């Protein structure tokens, strides 16, 4: 089912990529952590879905984020090698839920999934699915709700003691191909219990007949450890964060917790 | 209900082809599809989607959907293709099918 | 394979309430992607839909019965039934109940490739 049809930018993330760094309840309150988070007004890298999908490095854990329409990113393929020779986490999104499986699973050369759009350009039907060949040896298995003016989706995918965890946000967007400039946390989406070696990952598309897509982007950034200063309003939500390891006035702020 | 017209029979001789059309207001902007029923049976779907058949369909059926108006024709029609055809289609969640047409051979 | 079977009263009273029941195989009424549809064919006459339920439970009938017809399906025993009230004479014919094919996105019916083997009902005194 594998089709070989075969032939960056970058942008400035300004205070973004921040999410609660556990799940302890805070209110009215200047606290400082320590953790993997994205760095301030950091060069994020700017890919096109014609469409651009290839395999990008998950270092200590990435900060992943998509601006589209027509919900062409459907999901992500992590692992190492990426092939039947070890395992590896396939997470994607179908018309009504969304499958994460951890399997050998043998990829082909350019995964996508392959859809057929409607007369109109709202309705879409499944044709077949060209991600893999074969899946063997499953040793996870989770089904639950889909993970979904333009739609602004960002996560944050970090590895921890085997536990791949999942943080997400998702807002409407009015810029035509840019990510917006303000703060917003990401929450905690879910906690697989996976136990598995990841490396490197991919995003699958969702194309269409040779195949093609829509217009839509994707930025890819990663998260360094470095300390925070977290403004937590009077509902517990966080307004502000600063980057103490921004520049000297963050540093002072983060000093005298102020 | 939505409306949609057909002829009320077609008769043509074994070996040749027949044609049966379909006639609504917005076939053009949404999807047509046809059933064949024989004398005591349940339906069979044999196009959906304007032009793509089921498995198990014969060669023989094909169709098209322009202009408001959709069409089933049957090339090298056979004595065992005797059946009364309907046509369906969506309008935004609103059904029809037509009056049906009787095809004699 | 897929497979689907009506069953239910064949004879009813005018201002009598009618139910319905297709029991179903192949696939189950709570999975994605799934619709089931009933259809009426009264005697020498065309087809025509009467409603058709989701695996999410979202419902469409037509404008012209609807306020006849009530649409509901069993979660455990995989069976949809079609309750229609008020009958009158008019309303004999054979009914049918079919597997839909479902566009996503903007949720919308599509086909009916499945069709069961309908079962006659007549409404007399
Ligand atoms: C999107 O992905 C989900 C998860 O894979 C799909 O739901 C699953 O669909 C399969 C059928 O393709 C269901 O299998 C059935 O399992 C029961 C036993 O529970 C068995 O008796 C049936 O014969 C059949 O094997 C599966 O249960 C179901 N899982 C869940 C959680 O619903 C979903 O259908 C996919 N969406 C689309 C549009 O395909
Ligand atoms: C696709 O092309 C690669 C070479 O780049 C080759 O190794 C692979 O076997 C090909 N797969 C298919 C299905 O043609
Ligand atoms: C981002 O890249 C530009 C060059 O395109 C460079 O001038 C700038 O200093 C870089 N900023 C960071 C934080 O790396
Ligand atoms: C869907 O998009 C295409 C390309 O722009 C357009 O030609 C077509 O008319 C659109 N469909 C509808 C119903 O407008
Ligand atoms: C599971 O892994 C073993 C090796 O440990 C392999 O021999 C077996 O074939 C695998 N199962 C499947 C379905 O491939
Ligand atoms: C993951 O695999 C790479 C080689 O692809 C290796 O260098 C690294 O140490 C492995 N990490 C773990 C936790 O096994
Ligand atoms: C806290 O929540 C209340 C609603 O319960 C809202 O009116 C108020 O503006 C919120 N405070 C902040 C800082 O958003």
């Amino acid at each position: 089912q594998c089709v070989n049809l075969t032939t960056p930018a970058y942008t400035n993330s300004f205070t973004r990529g921040v999410y609660y760094p556990d799940k302890v309840f805070r209110s009215s309150v200047l606290h400082s952590t320590q953790d993997l988070f994205l760095p301030f007004f950091s060069n994020v890298t700017w890919f096109h879905a014609r469409f651009d999908n290839p395999v990008l490095p998950f270092n200590d854990g990435v900060y992943f984020a998509s601006i589209e329409k027509s919900n062409i990113i459907r999901g992500w393929i992590f692992g190492t090698t990426l092939d039947s020779k070890t395992q590896s986490l396939l997470i994607v999104n179908n018309a009504t839920n969304v499958v994460i499986k951890v399997c050998e699973f043998q990829f082909c050369n350019d995964p996508f999934l392959d859809v057929y759009y409607h007369k109109n350009n709202k309705s879409w039907m499944k044709s077949e699915f060209r991600v893999y060949s074969s899946a063997n040896n499953c040793t996870f298995e989770y089904v639950s709700q889909p993970f979904l003016f333009k739609n602004l989706r960002e996560f944050v995918f970090k590895n921890i003691d085997g536990y791949f965890k999942i943080y997400s946000k998702h807002t409407p967007i009015n810029l035509v191909r840019d990510l917006p400039q303000g703060f917003s946390a990401l929450e905690p989406l879910v906690d697989l219990p996976i136990g598995i070696n990841i490396t490197r990952f991919q995003t699958l598309l969702a194309l269409h007949r040779g195949w093609t897509a829509g217009a839509a982007a994707y930025y890819v950034g990663y998260l360094q450890p470095r300390t925070f200063l977290l403004k937590y309003n009077e509902n517990g939500t966080i307004t502000d964060a600063v980057d103490c390891a921004l520049d000297p006035l963050s540093e002072t702020k983060c000093t005298l917790k102020s | 209900s939505y409306e949609l017209t057909q002829p009320p029979s077609v008769s043509v001789s074994p070996g040749q082809t027949a044609s049966i059309t379909c006639s609504g207001d917005k076939l053009g902007e949404t999807y047509a599809s046809w059933y064949q029923q024989k004398p005591g049976q349940s339906p069979i779907l044999v196009i959906y989607q304007d032009n793509k058949r089921p498995s198990g369909i014969p060669e023989r059926f094909s169709g098209s959907n322009s202009e408001n108006t959709a069409t089933l024709t049957i090339s090298g029609t056979q004595t065992m293709d005797e059946a009364d055809y309907y046509c369906q289609a969506w309008d935004k969640t609103i059904a029809g099918f037509g009056g049906g047409t009787k095809l004699t051979v | 394979q897929i497979t689907l079977k009506e069953s239910g009263p064949t004879l009813v009273k005018p201002t009598q309430t009618l139910t319905l029941t297709c029991k179903l195989s192949g696939f189950s009424v709570n999975t994605g992607g799934v619709g089931v549809g009933w259809i009426r064919q009264p005697p020498g006459k065309a087809l025509e839909w009467l409603a058709l339920i989701y695996w999410n439970d979202d419902k469409l009938y037509s404008p012209s019965l609807k306020s006849r017809l009530t649409v509901t399906k069993d979660t455990s025993k995989n069976q949809v039934v079609l309750t229609m009230t008020n009958m009158d004479p008019v309303d004999t014919a054979t009914y049918y109940c079919a597997h839909v094919l479902v566009w996503f996105g903007e949720v919308l019916p599509d086909a009916f490739d499945v069709w069961g083997q309908g079962t006659m009902v007549t409404v007399s005194s």
